[PDB]
């Protein structure tokens, strides 16, 4: 890709998301999703191989199907209220379709099958956009229509995502599939608290984006896409193993790291609503995620895996990738718990 | 509701089921995707026309334009898939299992 | 599914045993169908008759588990004369747990299922008695 | 207001002190980012690029200062809303008559 | 009766959808969609949507569906399999028609049917607007308003179409 | 909107098409203009929780204008009673 | 009715002429990828996208009646320029070539 | 819900203006100039009451003024007028520009015999003012009382008491 075209396509991705977040009209929300999808396909295809073509095709079909269901919900809403305003919907059938459409876009279980495959089939930089920026638009709609959302449906989607995301990650050695199942589990926490306190959805979303961006950036810095490739980092960039260790433990929700804060604040909100079984089940199930984060820390940081002779050649050359914002992101990924009350800025 | 809404809603469902029950040709699924859009256009036009909601008259056109541009992207991916395996069968798109 | 659970919970405890088993079997039998549906969809059976055999296999097991749980749980309350006691479903839950071990021909799985199903069933009675919410309505 | 970071009413509140302990922590986080920047690029961690390290601290403090202001404004708004609601609905928040422990009866549970 | 033309068209509309949704060869699936598109225009025409109806012919049928058929000739099929020669397509085709017929038979007899949701059967003419004598097409006034009210709609639509050109060239370069 | 840029900048990007009682070309009214107008004014500024109960009457009327489900049900009732009576020869339509 | 009668007559007559063409006394007693360029696919897609922009331009004769002429003309020219820009992009990117 | 009041069938009887559209088209410009007062009183009533049942009396005065208008053409200008609207009637679009010769003859006849002046371009589209003794409608939409607004909040914004109060935090 021409560097100027790449920038223009990236801005179109951003503009599609922004349109969704500033629109008060359902048609413009739908247009935002269409624009966003149109511009995201070229960055998935940018390395021109059969796996990239398969990923883009599977992505296109899933997102296109969801956008059709979103439009169907919009028209049903128009039939029963005679208006297009982006807010609660005025028909239960429209609410179910819109909720399922957005769950499909987010990749929540049991509409989750595309996320591991699409992420595996596209470059790390494209996966970073897919699993972070692309969550903003569907979540911003869910933030506005949640009063009309069926509580049983949304909590069922949340519980299944935490279970599927946790179990799916245990069997993975590919770093992009691990991140994909991590994403599915984390969307579950975001939507579980949505009916009770949407502010905690935003808090979990922002913190998730920061840690996920950190992990993808560190994977890109070393061009690692597999567990065994990542296990060579100790014999090249020892510092990077420590950063990876801390970030993974944060993503595991261990105190006193930043990734504890969203799980902690979400448990608080549901208990205030006399919801005890659900937070307890979710916290225990999230130990599945902690297990396969810990496995990565074992092979990356806490043990020294075997190396290769040709690695000595790498010792002589500096790390020249941009690694943009990594020092900032990694510090926020790990050391923000003392500043937790700052979550009220999102209110 | 009116009679027509029964059949128009049914047509959307039929094409949705058709889309979710894949066969072999990827083209056949793109047709079901475009059938869903057709019924959406007809359903919205009928609602907007009957209610005399004048400024919404442009909405079905905007839907048609974006959907067709969206269908163009789908056809581009189909030809790239077909250039790789010689057919558009969806059972060839299983490398990422 | 709300309606099926309603008639089960509508009836008292240790009364109309044949009605409880019908309800529990119906609940369990449906779950076997849902499990069967995804199984054949995501794991294509070798032949049409092979898929029917798999569907019957799963559905029979799920129906059997629910049937025994309701039968065993409602008799226990009847014999012990303790309608509102979690231990009744603890017996009902383990009974259904053992059936799974039999259907899977694994004494280890039966013991594991006995405990997990037994504790789960007991917790369901405590929640019913004390109004535990799983999907709590937002209040604050 | 709508889509305003710090509405005009927030100027009635006292500003955060430049010696705020939270602001010092934010400054510390900025310093840590400066060191990790040197480490990933294999520079001398403590000495390298003092100009860069100065901007890391300054950037974090500057952004941290305004986030602290919004944080304090949002909690003040929360308290302001809550007291107004209590004032406007005295029937839901009655001043109950408190009794003394000599009057109230509490069961004794011996530990023996 | 002619008073039920819209209902009659909507019945054919559904059959066309069953035609290509059962997914025969995409050559015939495309034909089923062309017929549905033409019938879809007919429905829209009878609700006063002259301009919107003709856009279906011009854009949906004369544009998008031509490219669909064009691409099918290149990348999908050149010869079609005998229509209904596959058991699955015929089964789906027969399944849809019978479901459609049972829906139509009951609504006509009762002037109302309950397929999941409640539907009337008196006729679509009953919901129509009664008084009209403006000296213009209201449907045309709304679409023309795109250039005076919908500045925002034009910009984002215009941008997206330009991006479509850029993106498709990137996708197909290889 | 999630970010209300339109209100904050005072720019109308899409609010003009959101409702059918807004300004229209050549003052063409929608069929349910008065019903939507009444329901919007009742529900303005009190929030959807309050509006769902206190403006229920306006919304019910507005929904009747939109879909005419009650009106069709009443006509379908008179049509049933006529083409029945006509069979028992007890009614004769006027010229 | 008149238009439907016209359409029925035109295509019914076409059907009759086609069948009598196929029938007459003869007095006798005894799915893959075409080897076809990607360029031709790109012509079809390019036509489609331009055809969509022509759809947006068709209302222009009615839009010229508005009192908001300043806005109408600016958006009308904006749409055509962007259509020209996409043509320029294809041209410079060798998209209108056949070699 | 109540019963929709409707006026009796004999409360709606009136002498209708039983002439074709090309006759009205030919007479429209003089008609608009001559019958403006009852016409605008009726249109004021319709847009104010929003109820056709409430303007039936003024609607009747519209017919009377129109019948009197045409009885006055029939009494002085019958033959020039018949030539004119017969030329209008011939056109499929009933165009004025095809009949300027016959229009002038009719225009001259009414001016000479009735002092009628044809309104100039732009006149009949003017917004005019009408004097009416009909009281201004109070609740034309028949709207209920509006819900009371939520208790508005007014006061001095003080710092949050003891900060966020989140678990253990002191600020
Ligand atoms: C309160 C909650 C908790 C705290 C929240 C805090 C949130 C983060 C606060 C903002 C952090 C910004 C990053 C700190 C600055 C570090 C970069 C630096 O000092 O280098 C000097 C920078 C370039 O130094 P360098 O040697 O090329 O590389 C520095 C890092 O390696 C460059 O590393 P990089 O590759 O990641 O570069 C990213 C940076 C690009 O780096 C820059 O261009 C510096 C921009 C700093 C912006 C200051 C933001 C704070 C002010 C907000 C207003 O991106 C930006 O532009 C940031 C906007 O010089 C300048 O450009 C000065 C700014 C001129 C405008
Ligand atoms: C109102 C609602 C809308 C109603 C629509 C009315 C109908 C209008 C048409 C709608 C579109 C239908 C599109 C059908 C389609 O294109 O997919 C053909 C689809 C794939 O075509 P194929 O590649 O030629 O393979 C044919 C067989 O699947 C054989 O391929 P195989 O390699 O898989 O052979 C082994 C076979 C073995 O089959 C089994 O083992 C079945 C065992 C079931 C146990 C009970 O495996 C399967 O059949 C997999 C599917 C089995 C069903 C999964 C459980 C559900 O084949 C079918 O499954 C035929 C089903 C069509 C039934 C028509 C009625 C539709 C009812 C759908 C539910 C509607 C609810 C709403
Ligand atoms: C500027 C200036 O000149 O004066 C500022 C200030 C003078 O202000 P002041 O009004 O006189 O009152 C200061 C009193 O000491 C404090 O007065 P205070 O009444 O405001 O009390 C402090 C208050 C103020 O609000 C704050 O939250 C500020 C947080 C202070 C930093 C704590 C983070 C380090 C955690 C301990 C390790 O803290 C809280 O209310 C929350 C309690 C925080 C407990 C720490 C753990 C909370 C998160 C749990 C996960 C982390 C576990 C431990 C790791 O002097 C300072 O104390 C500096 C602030 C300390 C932070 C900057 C230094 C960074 C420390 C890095 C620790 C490395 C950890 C190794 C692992
Ligand atoms: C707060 C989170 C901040 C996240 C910052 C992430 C910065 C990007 C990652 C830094 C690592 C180096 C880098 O610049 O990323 C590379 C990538 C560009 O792709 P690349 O392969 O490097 O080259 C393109 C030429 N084909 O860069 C990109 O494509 C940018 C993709 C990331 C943008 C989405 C970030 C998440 C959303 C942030 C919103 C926060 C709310
Ligand atoms: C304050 C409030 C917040 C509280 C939460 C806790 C915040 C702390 C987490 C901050 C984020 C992680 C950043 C940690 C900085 C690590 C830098 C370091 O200590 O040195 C790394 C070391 C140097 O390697 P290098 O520079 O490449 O070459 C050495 C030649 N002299 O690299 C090596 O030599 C590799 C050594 C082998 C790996 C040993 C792994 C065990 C040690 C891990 C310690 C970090 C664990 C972080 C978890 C939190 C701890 C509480
Ligand atoms: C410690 C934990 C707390 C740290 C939080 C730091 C977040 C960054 C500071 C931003 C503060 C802010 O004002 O944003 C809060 C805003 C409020 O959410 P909103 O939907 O607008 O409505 C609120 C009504 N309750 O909502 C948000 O801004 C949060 C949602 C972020 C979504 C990212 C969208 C990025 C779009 C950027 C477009 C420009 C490209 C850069
Ligand atoms: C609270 C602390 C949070 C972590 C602070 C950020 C870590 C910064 C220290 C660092 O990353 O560098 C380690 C550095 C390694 O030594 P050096 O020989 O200079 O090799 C670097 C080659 N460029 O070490 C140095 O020589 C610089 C001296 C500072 C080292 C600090 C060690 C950090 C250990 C953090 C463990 C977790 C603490 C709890
Ligand atoms: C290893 C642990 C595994 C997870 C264990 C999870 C335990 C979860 C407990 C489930 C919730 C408690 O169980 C549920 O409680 C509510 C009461 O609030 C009951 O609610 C019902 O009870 C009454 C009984 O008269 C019925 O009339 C009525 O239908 C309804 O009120 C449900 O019938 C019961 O199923
Ligand atoms: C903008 C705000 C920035 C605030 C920065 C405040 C601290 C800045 C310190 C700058 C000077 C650091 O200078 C650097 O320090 C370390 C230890 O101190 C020295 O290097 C060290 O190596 C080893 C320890 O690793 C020891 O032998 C000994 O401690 C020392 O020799 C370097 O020889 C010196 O170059
Ligand atoms: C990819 C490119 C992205 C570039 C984004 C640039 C943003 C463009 C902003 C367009 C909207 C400008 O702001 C908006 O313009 C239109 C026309 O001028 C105005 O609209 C005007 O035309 C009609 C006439 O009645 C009505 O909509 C309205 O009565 C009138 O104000 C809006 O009052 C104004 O709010
Ligand atoms: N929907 C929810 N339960 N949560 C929620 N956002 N409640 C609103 C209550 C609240 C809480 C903190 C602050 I600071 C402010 Cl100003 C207001």
């Amino acid at each position: 890709m021409n560097p100027i075209i790449f920038i223009i396509i990236l801005l179109t991705i951003m503009l599609g998301t922004i349109i969704v977040m500033i629109s008060s009209h359902w048609l413009l929300v739908w247009i935002g999703f269409e624009m966003n999808m149109l511009a995201i396909i070229p960055i998935m295809m940018k390395n021109h191989n059969p796996r990239a073509t398969e990923a883009s095709t599977k992505y296109f079909l899933t997102q296109s199907t969801a956008s059709m269901l979103l439009m169907m919900a919009v028209i049903i809403n128009l039939m029963f209220s005679g208006q297009w305003t982006v807010m609660k919907l005025f028909n239960p059938m429209a609410s179910m379709l819109m909720t399922m459409a957005l769950a499909m876009k987010l990749g929540m279980a049991p509409f989750h099958f595309w996320v591991p495959e699409v992420t595996q089939g596209i470059p790390l930089s494209s996966g970073l956009i897919l699993l972070t920026w692309q969550k903003l638009a569907p979540m911003s709609v869910l933030y506005q229509i949640f009063p009309s959302i069926n509580l049983n449906l949304i909590l069922t989607l949340s519980v299944l995502s935490i279970l599927i995301g946790g179990w799916g990650g245990l069997n993975q050695t590919q770093l992009r599939k691990i991140m994909a199942y991590s994403s599915i589990a984390h969307m579950g926490w975001m939507t579980a608290v949505l009916p009770y306190n949407p502010t905690m959805t935003l808090l979990n979303l922002i913190i998730y984006i920061i840690m996920t961006s950190t992990m993808f950036t560190m994977f890109m810095a070393n061009s690692t896409t597999t567990t065994l490739s990542l296990s060579h980092t100790w014999n090249k960039t020892p510092i990077m193993t420590v950063l990876i260790l801390a970030t993974l433990l944060s993503m595991g929700g261990l105190p006193p790291l930043s990734g504890f804060m969203p799980k902690w604040m979400i448990i608080q909100e549901m208990t205030k609503n006399n919801s005890i079984i659900l937070p307890t089940f979710m916290a225990i199930t999230a130990l599945l995620n902690l297990y396969f984060y810990m496995r990565l820390t074992y092979s990356t940081t806490l043990t020294m895996f075997p190396s290769t002779n040709n690695m000595k050649m790498k010792w002589q050359f500096p790390l020249m990738k941009k690694m943009t914002f990594l020092p900032t992101m990694v510090v926020l990924s790990t050391m923000m718990l003392p500043l937790t009350p700052m979550l009220s800025v999102l209110e | 509701m009116s009679m027509v809404y029964m059949n128009i809603m049914m047509a959307f469902t039929v094409s949705l089921v058709g889309l979710l029950m894949y066969r072999s040709h990827l083209m056949s699924s793109l047709l079901c995707l475009e059938g869903m859009m057709l019924s959406l256009f007809v359903m919205a036009a009928l609602t907007i026309l009957n209610s005399h909601f004048t400024l919404a008259s442009m909405m079905p056109i905007i839907l048609l334009v974006f959907a067709a541009c969206e269908a163009a992207l789908g056809l581009s991916l189909l030809v790239m898939v077909s250039n790789t395996y010689g057919t558009d069968y969806v059972q060839n798109l299983n490398l990422l299992q | 599914a709300k309606t099926v659970l309603r008639q089960y919970w509508d009836i008292p405890e240790g009364t109309e045993c044949h009605r409880k088993t019908y309800a529990t079997t119906s609940i369990g039998g449906a779950a076997g169908l849902v499990v069967s549906a995804y199984s054949v969809a995501l794991k294509t059976p070798t032949s049409f008759l092979e898929g029917v055999a798999r569907t019957g296999r799963y559905t029979f097991t799920a129906a059997a588990i629910g049937a025994i749980f309701g039968l065993t749980s409602c008799i226990s309350a009847q014999v012990r004369e303790k309608p509102d006691d979690p231990l009744n479903y603890l017996i009902g839950g383990c009974a259904g747990g053992l059936i799974l071990g039999a259907r899977t021909r694994s004494y280890g799985i039966g013991a594991a299922a006995c405990a997990y199903m037994g504790l789960t069933a007991a917790l369901v009675k405590m929640g019913q008695l004390e109004g535990w919410q799983v999907f709590a309505e937002p209040k604050v | 207001a709508t889509f305003q970071f710090l509405p005009d009413e927030a100027r009635s509140l006292p500003p955060p002190k430049l010696t705020d302990p939270r602001l010092a922590f934010v400054g510390f986080l900025g310093y840590c980012s400066g060191l990790i920047d040197n480490a990933i690029r294999r520079r001398p961690v403590l000495l390298a690029g003092l100009h860069r390290q100065l901007l890391y601290i300054t950037s974090f403090v500057f952004v941290g200062y305004y986030l602290l202001k919004r944080q304090d404004y949002m909690y003040a708004v929360r308290d302001h809303d809550m007291f107004s609601y209590i004032k406007s609905h005295p029937e839901d928040f009655p001043e109950k008559d408190k009794k003394t422990y000599g009057e109230v009866f509490e069961e004794f549970h011996p530990v023996r | 009766m002619m008073l039920y033309i819209v209902f009659i068209l909507s019945v054919i509309f559904v059959m066309g959808f069953v035609g290509f949704s059962s997914k025969p060869s995409p050559i015939y699936g495309g034909l089923g969609l062309i017929v549905s598109g033409g019938v879809g225009c007919g429905i829209v025409l009878n609700f006063g949507g002259s301009f919107l109806g003709l856009m279906v012919f011009l854009i949906y049928l004369g544009g998008m569906m031509v490219v669909f058929g064009y691409t099918t000739a290149m990348a999908t099929e050149q010869y079609p399999e005998i229509w209904l020669s596959n058991k699955a397509v015929l089964g789906a085709f027969v399944t849809g028609l019978l479901m459609e017929f049972f829906m139509v038979y009951y609504v006509l007899k009762d002037k109302e049917v309950e397929v999941v949701f409640e539907f009337n059967g008196l006729g679509d003419w009953v919901i129509y607007d009664t008084g009209d004598s403006g000296f213009f097409s209201e449907e045309a006034m709304g679409i023309a308003a795109l250039y005076s009210y919908g500045t925002w709609l034009v910009i984002v639509t215009g941008w997206s179409l330009l991006i479509g050109v850029v993106v498709i060239m990137e996708i197909t370069r290889g | 909107p999630f970010f209300d840029v339109q209100k904050r900048l005072g720019v109308d990007l899409d609010r003009w098409m959101t409702i059918q009682s807004a300004e229209q070309p050549h003052k063409i009214p929608s069929r349910c203009h008065a019903f939507e107008k009444e329901w919007i004014e009742c529900a303005h500024g009190i929030g959807s929780i309050r509006a769902e109960k206190e403006c229920k009457i306006e919304f019910e009327d507005f929904r009747e204008c939109l879909l005419r489900q009650k009106t069709m049900k009443r006509l379908h009732a008179i049509r049933r009673q006529r083409e029945k009576l006509i069979k028992e020869g007890k009614y004769t339509p006027p010229p | 009715m008149n238009l439907m009668l016209a359409l029925l007559t035109n295509f019914t007559l076409a059907t009759l002429l086609v069948i009598i063409a196929f029938w007459l006394p003869q007095l006798n007693v005894y799915s893959a990828r075409l080897p076809f360029s990607m360029k031709f696919f790109l012509v079809a897609i390019t036509f489609l996208l331009f055809d969509l922009e022509i759809a947006l331009l068709l209302p222009l004769p009615w839009a010229s009646q508005t009192a908001n002429l300043n806005t109408m003309l600016t958006m009308a020219l904006f749409l055509i320029i962007l259509l020209a820009v996409s043509l320029a992009y294809e041209w410079t990117q060798k998209g209108l070539e056949w070699t | 819900p109540g019963i929709v009041e409707l006026p009796s069938l004999e409360d709606l009887k009136v002498q209708e203006v039983k002439v074709s559209s090309s006759v009205l088209k030919a007479a429209a410009h003089h008609y608009g100039a001559q019958c403006d007062k009852p016409n605008k009183e009726f249109m004021l009533c319709r847009w104010e009451e929003k109820d056709p049942r409430r303007c039936l009396e003024e609607g009747k005065l519209v017919n009377q003024c129109a019948l009197e208008f045409f009885r006055q053409i029939k009494r002085h200008c019958a033959e020039p007028f018949t030539e004119y609207w017969t030329c209008i009637d011939y056109s499929g679009l009933q165009l004025f520009r095809r009949c300027r010769k016959q229009q002038a003859q009719f225009d001259e006849c009414v001016l000479d015999k009735l002092g009628w002046v044809r309104p100039d371009l732009g006149d009949l589209s003017k917004v005019t003012k009408v004097k009416t003794d009909r009281p201004l409608p109070e609740n034309p939409y028949h709207s209920r009382a509006r819900p009371e607004p939520n208790p508005e909040v007014e006061g001095d914004l003080k710092p949050a008491r003891h900060g966020s109060r989140l678990f253990f935090w002191t600020m």
